[PDB]
């Protein structure tokens, strides 16, 4: 059959190969032949000549089971299933393979506490002495191993930020306020990572406050160091990691350090030295938060912004920019600080996202998530609302287009802040008009594809006819971290609401909504009695994630929450009530012993 | 669009002292030279125990490439008392800033440190000193009795600064009262003729300032960049400048008046830590008289085809209409990390094309950091988004960045040719460039054949060697120069033509030249004055008919000019170049006579017809729209045959359908030469005689509010044959239409009500929510979903008032979100009962006494609508038992609407109608 590989063939194998993978070739010795010499191996061979026709192919070269717990002699704890598969592709082909994400439990964890020393905090450094054993049991209970570390800073200790020196006798204290208070020093590292879970106390019992100038510290120039210096705060190559930051107050970032008079950008590096002091606070101006990412990232730390509620709200924003942080509200003596490194902890251990490092350039990757049980949605490829020691699954496409230069060009998949992946070499087996395309609104392939004589061979991240529509749903984010509000579907970008009477760029919106009650009984329906659908579906438990605590008998009073009831299909009246606040926490009182009829 | 950057000047300085940070060029009324203005923050000086204090080199323009640092004071610290220093010079960054007006220059030391009159201090209050000839005078605006932080002790001031075109200065401070930042203006006049060495602290007279703010403004920066401009009817520039920490650090730009330093307008940034306002620019990108704001976030993260967040920093572009408000539009980085808006810098019009221009530079973009800085030109629309040139940086590291870029002046030509320059310093390598503007050269080139129709028989003129008659044919390629500034004369331009292009390599040229022989010839020019287009002939035959059978295929004629590299002045050497956009190579063609009757000429007969099929464009949303075109020729071979379409400006064309095995896969492409927009489309060079042709061309329409009743496309074929060229031209319409899904939507919110009731007491004469009952409420939503919007609708909201003199849902109050007004027929809350201070199943109107809620509705759009949030109370006497069973009740309200009224009224219409109702059930459960 004279088809597309007859059509472009004729010129020599490249390019025959290059056409399509559904193509082949075949000739050597001297054999004649009057039928085409490119063709679907198929139609060629019932003419003669049988190997030269490759076929994609992904190999995985490393296995290793999932494991259930963390380090238990010499089985290297895995979280992550296939480690290293071999990929293959040919001419402008595919090939789809998948991943295993597990949160192995007791798996261990480092805690490094990374406190401001502003005045604000002499109290602060005080409802902390305890803690640090206090931490190691609640801890304990929740991870086999757990190692913890502290670091103090201040600000850039110069001019503008610092008592430049006006009295000889001020470059030492808080001269005026008589309380006599340590000199300025950016950032200090006390103590390093040891299980030793009690040098931590008899440490900062030690510790003292400063005092600045200024309102904005320094924090991210520590956060920047505790971050990249690994060997000096000590983290676990094979554990969960975690920078506690906490602060009461503003902080500088990127390009303030001009007035001080410095303009050399931070370079990322470790800069710290034996006296464990940041030496480059007064040379290197604060990092920005995009360094602050990259690094935050690649060495697999959580940062976690501990802050009071004065200045909350700015850190949540700063979050939302240096996204897989988690921030929670701190007090003006820290009191608190234990029972919210505990739920920061959970709350990230709740998720897995896929992240790629080193894809190369005309390689393309589209993915699909599994995290509930045979329901798969497509498009995603992070989850969240999971139960550590769950495991969820990620199908990837692989995609060349075209053909680059040979190499064990090799490029890794793997969860943030995991220490497992999925390295995956890729190989390359490669040895009309582009005027007349289609044109969007002006550029031929909407700018983002080729041009290949029918239609356009879209760029990575782009697909459709035209390439208009792209492969991205941070769009359809919505507060919630769940895509169109789970109102509506992410097609291209832009979601479109299955219209429950909604609207919205993420389907946020929906005013005709039934009651906000309706919603969440069928929550209290199987969390308290199994029944109601939702344990049908047999979720219930991803979703109606709230905190159902059957109260006494009253109900509840807290202001700011509401009520509801509704019969059961026992017939019976069941009363609860919705409420929201504090950490963020939603939990549903349901009175106990409802009404039913009497006889 | 073009700097020359083969050898541009390059400049030095103290191994450290970051010469190059600031920049300006020096150009005194008393001389005809120009120079160079380069601070160097950090050298080391001649002055008494002042280690880094920092110096401004003033750099000659003259293959001697010196810069002798201008001697602004040589004066140590001065002394308060026998060893209490007054000022602490050391470590000042003098040279931080520098700016010049004209014999006059302004140069700060933000780092400049002052202990005060009162108590020992060592503030960073900051100082300039402003040079004029001979005369230097101190400015030192917040050097004064007001000291400390709350006060003017940190300001930094002259961390920025600018002069106005009415010779003022205005002078930043970040610093001033808890770093909410600074601003002061002054007359150069009174700085210095009021000035006094016995006065640490001077008062000028007409001086403006800001003033201090509320706290919650302190550490903002106001100052740190500023530049000036006028931005109200007429008059003196105003002044313009960013805060970085402004706002929740999602900074911001403020543009004072410059008369009475009132505020006039402010811009705000995006996205936090951004560090938007690090830089600001005030020019004229449109020239349209109207001065263009241009605002720099150095670290403004943007993202990438894969949706991650990247920090590659854009350039707010905003532009300044009649109006007083601005048409903004945005410009990211490319590169990770370089700073894109990290520097802006106005040049005048840096290729004289008529509109100003503007460079922006990446301090830490290509090779390794080495610097980036990309020229953007300006036009009427705009600022065009795209680079026309990228400087590179080219010096490496070697203790911290280069910096190319981080600074950078232009709008000054420093030389002969009429056309700017600029200087761009990089302080990690101490050193800036000079570049020189190329002499732009616009050319027109000609090109035209003897004979249009070669006639393969007829064959005057003979050949070379062989006295052999053959046939013919002269081409005829002419040439215009001239540009302007400095450069005319010379221009000379090697030239070069080809016959069968169509051909190249392959042999087959059916042409070659007279005395040649050969497919393709070349030669020189030479020319000057704009007009003097020199031409040059030369004579082509073509081959005999028995070499080729080909004769389709038309002959077309090539040429392709090019300029040489000798056309500069002894500017030590600088070759201009031709206009961005202009090609060197243009084409005409030639058709060997073939089947064009007896008389030798062909003249076809065209004709295009279009049926309206889809012919439904509803006025909203963008409606897609194909036409089925029919070109055919019943005449002679048409050449050059082709199709046009003329477009309407709310049709953009998407492409030829070929989604078809009847429609022609046509090789149309769209095009404006004349703002006619059109689409064209090939119909076949030689198009042969008796060729019907169908063939789609879709594309989507637009429309527009009221506008007329329908938008039109016109076709016409046009041919290159001398006589009947072209076709009749049939215009097509296709009528707007409305059509608005409107609808409606209501919600119960409890659906529901259970009587047992939590507790209750039926207190006569009530005072209070709970003492009436629960709270139920209703809720509607109109919605415009339909693409086309409408302009008036009527709400009509039936509410269950009563059922026996008995209240059903006592209504407190009524609230609406959207462009809505409404009316209840009755008072709503009889009984004032303010909020809390601590026939017998369906209760409708049909059996109840109603209360009607009426609303007037505004002008919706596609996706937008109106809500009616009615808050009620269950009156709690669906209360009773000792007659049969008091239970089950279906409360019900109903809300219908009616469109009204559309902005069109010149398209037909038609009544949008429909309603809805919602249903509150108190029911008993332990009855
Ligand atoms: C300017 O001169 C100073 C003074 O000699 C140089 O620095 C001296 O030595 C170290 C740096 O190597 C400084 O910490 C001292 O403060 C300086 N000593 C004295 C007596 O001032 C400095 O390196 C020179 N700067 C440049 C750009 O050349
Ligand atoms: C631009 O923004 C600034 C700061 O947000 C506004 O200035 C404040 O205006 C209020 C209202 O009168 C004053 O009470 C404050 O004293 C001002 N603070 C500062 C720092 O100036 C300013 O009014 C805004 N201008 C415009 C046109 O929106
Ligand atoms: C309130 O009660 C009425 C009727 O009891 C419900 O309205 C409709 O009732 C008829 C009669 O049985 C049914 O056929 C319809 O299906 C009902 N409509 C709907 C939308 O369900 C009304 O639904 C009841 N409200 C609630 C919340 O159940
Ligand atoms: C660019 O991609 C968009 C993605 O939606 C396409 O536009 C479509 O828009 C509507 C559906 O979303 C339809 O009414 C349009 O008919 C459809 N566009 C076309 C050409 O059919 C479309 O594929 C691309 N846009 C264009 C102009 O080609
Ligand atoms: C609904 O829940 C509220 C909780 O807010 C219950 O009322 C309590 O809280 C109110 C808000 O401060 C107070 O005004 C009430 O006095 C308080 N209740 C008592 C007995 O003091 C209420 O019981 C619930 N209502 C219904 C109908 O279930
Ligand atoms: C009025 O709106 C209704 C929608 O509420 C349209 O009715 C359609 O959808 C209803 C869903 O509740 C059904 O009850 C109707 O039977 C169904 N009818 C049709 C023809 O689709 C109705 O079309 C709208 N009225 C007008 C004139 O458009
Ligand atoms: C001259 O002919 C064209 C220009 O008319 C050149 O080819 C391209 O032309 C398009 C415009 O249609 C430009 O966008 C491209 O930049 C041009 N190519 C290049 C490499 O610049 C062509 O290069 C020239 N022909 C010859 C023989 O020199
Ligand atoms: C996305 O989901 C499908 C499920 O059918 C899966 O096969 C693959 O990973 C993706 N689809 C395609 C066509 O690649
Ligand atoms: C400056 O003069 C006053 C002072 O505020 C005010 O009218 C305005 O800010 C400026 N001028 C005009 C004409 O408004
Ligand atoms: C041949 O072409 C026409 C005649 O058909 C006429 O121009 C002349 O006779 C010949 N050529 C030239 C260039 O004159
Ligand atoms: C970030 O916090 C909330 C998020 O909704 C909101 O107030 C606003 O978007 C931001 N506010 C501040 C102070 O950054
Ligand atoms: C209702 O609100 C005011 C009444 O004073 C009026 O300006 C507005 O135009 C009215 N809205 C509509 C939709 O008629
Ligand atoms: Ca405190
Ligand atoms: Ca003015
Ligand atoms: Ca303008
Ligand atoms: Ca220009
Ligand atoms: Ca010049
Ligand atoms: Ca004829």
């Amino acid at each position: 059959g004279p088809n597309i590989c007859t059509t472009r063939g004729v010129s020599s194998c490249q390019q025959c190969l290059a056409v399509s993978p559904m193509c082949a070739w075949c000739s050597d010795e001297a054999l004649p032949l009057g039928s085409p010499r490119c063709d679907l191996k198929e139609n060629l061979l019932k003419d003669n000549c049988a190997i030269e026709f490759p076929v994609s192919e992904a190999r995985v070269l490393e296995d290793r089971p999932l494991s259930d717990k963390g380090s238990g002699d010499s089985s290297q704890v895995t979280q992550v299933s296939p480690q290293r598969i071999a990929l293959r592709l040919r001419p402008d082909d595919s090939k789809n393979f998948s991943i295993q994400v597990r949160q192995v439990e007791d798996y261990p964890v480092d805690i490094y506490y990374l406190m401001d020393l502003s005045y604000s905090m002499k109290d602060d450094l005080w409802s902390i002495q305890n803690l640090g054993t206090k931490l190691a049991t609640q801890m304990r209970k929740l991870t086999s191993n757990l190692r913890i570390g502290f670091g103090a800073f201040v600000d850039k200790p110069v001019s503008p930020y610092m008592y430049i020196s006006p009295p000889e006798a001020l470059e030492n204290p808080c001269y005026d306020m008589k309380t006599t208070c340590l000199p300025m020093f950016g950032y200090k590292h006390v103590l390093t990572l040891t299980d030793q879970v009690t040098r931590f106390n008899e440490e900062v019992k030690k510790q003292s406050v400063s005092r600045n100038r200024d309102a904005p510290e320094g924090g991210f120039d520590a956060i920047m160091q505790a971050t990249v210096c690994d060997e000096k705060i000590g983290w676990r190559n094979d554990a969960s990691h975690l920078l506690v930051f906490t602060t009461d107050a503003k902080t500088h970032i990127a390009l303030d350090g001009r007035l001080a008079g410095i303009v050399q950008p931070n370079d990322g590096q470790c800069h710290v030295g034996s006296d464990n002091h940041y030496s480059a606070s007064t040379t290197m101006d604060y990092p920005s938060l995009g360094l602050m990412t990259e690094k935050l990232s690649q060495k697999n730390i959580n940062l976690i912004f501990a802050v009071t509620e004065n200045v909350v709200n700015l850190y949540q924003n700063y979050s939302e920019l240096i996204p897989g942080t988690t921030v929670g509200v701190l007090s003006m003596d820290s009191s608190n600080v234990l029972q919210l490194i505990v739920d920061a902890y959970g709350k990230i251990r709740s998720k897995v996202e896929l992240e790629v490092r080193d894809l190369p350039e005309e390689l393309s990757l589209s993915f699909n998530a599994t995290c509930l049980n045979n329901e798969v949605i497509p498009g995603l490829k992070s989850c969240m609302g999971l139960k550590i020691g769950d495991t969820v699954s990620f199908s990837i496409e692989a995609k060349v287009r075209g053909c680059p230069q040979e190499k064990e060009k090799s490029f890794t998949i793997k969860p943030v802040g995991f220490k497992d992946s999925l390295i995956v070499q890729v190989t390359f087996d490669c040895d009309c008009d582009d005027f007349s395309c289609v044109r969007y609104k002006g550029e031929m392939c909407s700018g983002h594809g080729q041009c290949s004589c029918g239609d356009c061979l879209c760029d990575s991240d782009w697909t459709g006819y035209y390439c208009n529509c792209t492969t991205r749903t941070d769009t359809c984010m919505s507060s919630n971290g769940l895509l169109c509000s789970g109102r509506g579907k992410c097609e291209c970008g832009s979601c479109v609401c299955i219209q429950p009477g909604s609207y919205g760029d993420t389907c946020e919106k929906c005013p005709t909504c039934p009651d906000a009650c309706t919603f969440k009984k069928e929550c209290v329906e199987c969390k308290k009695f199994d029944r109601e659908p939702y344990m049908t579906e047999n979720t219930c438990n991803r979703y109606c994630r709230d905190e159902i605590e059957s109260v006494k008998e009253l109900k509840d009073t807290g202001k700011d929450a509401v009520n509801c009831t509704y019969k059961n299909e026992d017939d019976c009246v069941v009363r609860f009530q919705y409420y929201e606040d504090s950490s963020g926490k939603s939990i549903l009182y349901v009175v106990e012993e409802p009404e039913c009829p009497k006889g | 669009f073009n700097l020359d950057v083969d050898s541009p000047a390059e400049y030095s300085g103290p191994e450290g002292s970051y010469f190059g940070f600031a920049v300006d060029f020096f150009v005194p009324s008393a001389s005809s030279r120009m120079f160079l203005l380069v601070g160097a923050p950090k050298a080391n000086t001649t002055q008494p125990g002042i280690v880094e204090g920092g110096q401004v080199l003033k750099c000659d323009w003259s293959s001697t490439r010196r810069c002798q640092p201008i001697e602004f004071d040589a004066t140590g610290n001065r002394d308060y008392a026998k060893d209490d220093p007054l000022e602490f010079k050391s470590h000042q960054w003098f040279g931080a800033s520098v700016r010049s007006k004209q014999d006059k220059i302004l140069a700060c030391a933000p780092l400049y440190h002052w202990r005060t009159e009162m108590k020992q201090e060592r503030e960073p209050v900051g100082t300039c000193f402003l040079q004029d000839g001979t005369k230097t005078v101190e400015y030192a605006p917040c050097r004064s009795q007001d000291i400390d932080a709350d006060g003017q002790g940190f300001c930094q001031g002259g961390f920025s600064i600018d002069f106005t075109k009415a010779d003022r200065v205005l002078l930043g401070g970040p610093g001033s009262f808890y770093w909410q930042g600074q601003l002061i203006s002054d007359q150069v006049a009174e700085i210095v003729s009021k000035y006094d060495p016995n006065v640490y602290s001077i008062k000028y007279n007409n001086q403006l300032a800001t003033r201090t703010a509320q706290a919650i403004f302190d550490d903002s920066y106001l100052g740190y960049s500023v530049a000036v401009g006028d931005f109200n009817g007429d008059g003196i520039d105003d002044f313009v400048s960013g805060v970085p920490r402004a706002a929740r650090t999602l900074g911001m730009v403020y543009i004072y008046d410059g008369k009475n330093m009132s505020s006039l307008y402010n811009f705000t940034g995006e996205q936090m830590a951004a560090y938007f306002g690090f830089s600001v620019a005030a020019t004229d990108i449109n020239g349209d008289d109207y001065a263009d704001v241009f605002i720099g976030a150095p670290l403004f993260m943007d993202r990438g085809s894969d949706g991650k967040l990247q920090e590659v920093g854009q350039v707010s572009v905003s532009l300044q209409r009649a109006s007083g408000d601005f048409q903004t539009t945005k410009l990211n980085g490319f590169e990770v990390f370089a700073r894109f808006g990290s520097a802006i810098a106005p040049l005048g019009d840096l290729d004289q094309d008529g509109f100003n221009d503007i460079a922006i530079a990446a301090p830490y973009g290509g090779e390794d950091k080495k610097g980036i800085v990309y020229i953007f030109n300006g036009r009427s629309t705009g600022l065009n988004a795209v680079p026309s040139q990228i400087l590179e940086g080219q010096w490496a590291a070697r203790s911290m960045p280069p910096s190319f870029g981080y600074s950078m002046k232009g709008a000054t030509d420093i030389d002969k040719n009429g056309y700017p320059d600029l200087i761009v310093g990089a302080f990690g390598v101490d050193r800036a460039i000079l570049y020189r503007a190329r002499p732009v050269i616009t050319v027109n080139a000609g090109l035209e054949v003897y004979p249009s129709i070669l006639n393969q028989d007829n064959k005057t003129c003979s050949l070379p060697g062989t006295a052999l008659k053959v046939s013919c044919f002269n081409v005829r390629f002419c040439l215009k120069a001239d540009g302007k500034g400095v450069l005319p004369r010379k221009l000379n331009f090697q030239v070069e033509l080809l016959l069968d292009k169509l051909k190249q390599k392959g042999a087959i040229r059916r042409a070659l030249f007279l005395y040649s022989r050969s497919p393709s010839h070349s030669k020189n020019m030479t020319i000057s004055r704009g007009g003097l287009m020199q031409c040059e002939e030369l004579i082509a035959y073509l081959r005999d008919e028995s070499e080729f059978r080909d004769k389709l295929t038309p002959i077309t004629i090539f040429m392709e000019y090019r300029l040489d590299y000798r056309t500069a002045a002894d500017t030590t050497g600088l070759q201009p170049i031709l206009n961005q956009f202009t090609p060197a190579n243009i084409s005409r063609q030639a058709h060997i006579l073939l089947d064009c009757g007896e008389d030798n000429v062909c003249k076809p007969k065209l004709e295009v017809s279009v049926d309206s099929d889809q012919k439904k464009i509803y006025i909203g949303d963008d409606n897609p729209l194909t036409l089925i075109v029919k070109a055919q020729n019943q005449g002679e071979g048409a050449y050059e045959a082709e199709l046009i379409v003329s477009i309407p400006l709310q049709a953009d064309f998407i492409g030829v359908v070929r989604n078809n095995e009847a429609l022609a896969r046509l090789s149309c492409a769209f095009k404006t030469e004349n703002q006619t927009r059109q689409v064209v489309c090939d119909l076949g060079n030689p198009m042969k005689a008796g060729t019907q042709l169908l063939a789609g061309l879709r594309f989507s329409v637009h429309q527009q509010s009221e506008m007329d009743t329908s938008v039109k496309f016109d076709l016409q074929i046009q041919s290159s044959n001398l006589f009947d060229k072209v076709s009749p031209v049939v215009s097509h319409k296709v009528d707007l239409a409305v059509l608005a899904a409107v609808e409606i939507r209501g919600v119960s919110s409890p659906d529901h009500v259970f009587l047992p009731i939590p507790n209750w007491e039926h207190k006569e004469n009530p005072e209070t929510e709970e003492d009436v009952g629960p709270v139920v409420q209703h809720i509607y939503e109109l919605r415009n979903n339909g693409p086309s919007s409408f302009s008036k609708a009527m709400l009509h909201l039936q509410w269950p008032y009563k059922y026996n003199n008995n209240t059903l849902l006592y209504i407190l109050h009524y609230d609406i979100d959207g462009p809505m007004n409404c009316t209840s027929d009755m008072e709503i809350n009889p009984l004032r009962i303010k909020i809390s201070s601590l026939d017998i199943h369906t209760l409708g109107c049909g059996v109840a006494q109603c209360l009607k809620i009426v609303c007037q509705v505004g002008r919706l759009d596609r996706g937008k609508s109106a809500i009616l949030y009615v808050k009620s109370l269950l009156w709690t006497e669906t209360f009773m038992n000792k007659e049969n069973q008091n239970h089950s009740y279906s409360l019900k309200s109903s809300a219908s609407f009616n469109v009204i009224e559309f902005p069109y009224k010149n398209l037909p219409i038609e009544d949008i109608t429909n309603s809805t109702l919602v249903t509150t059930n108190v029911t008993w459960g332990i009855q």
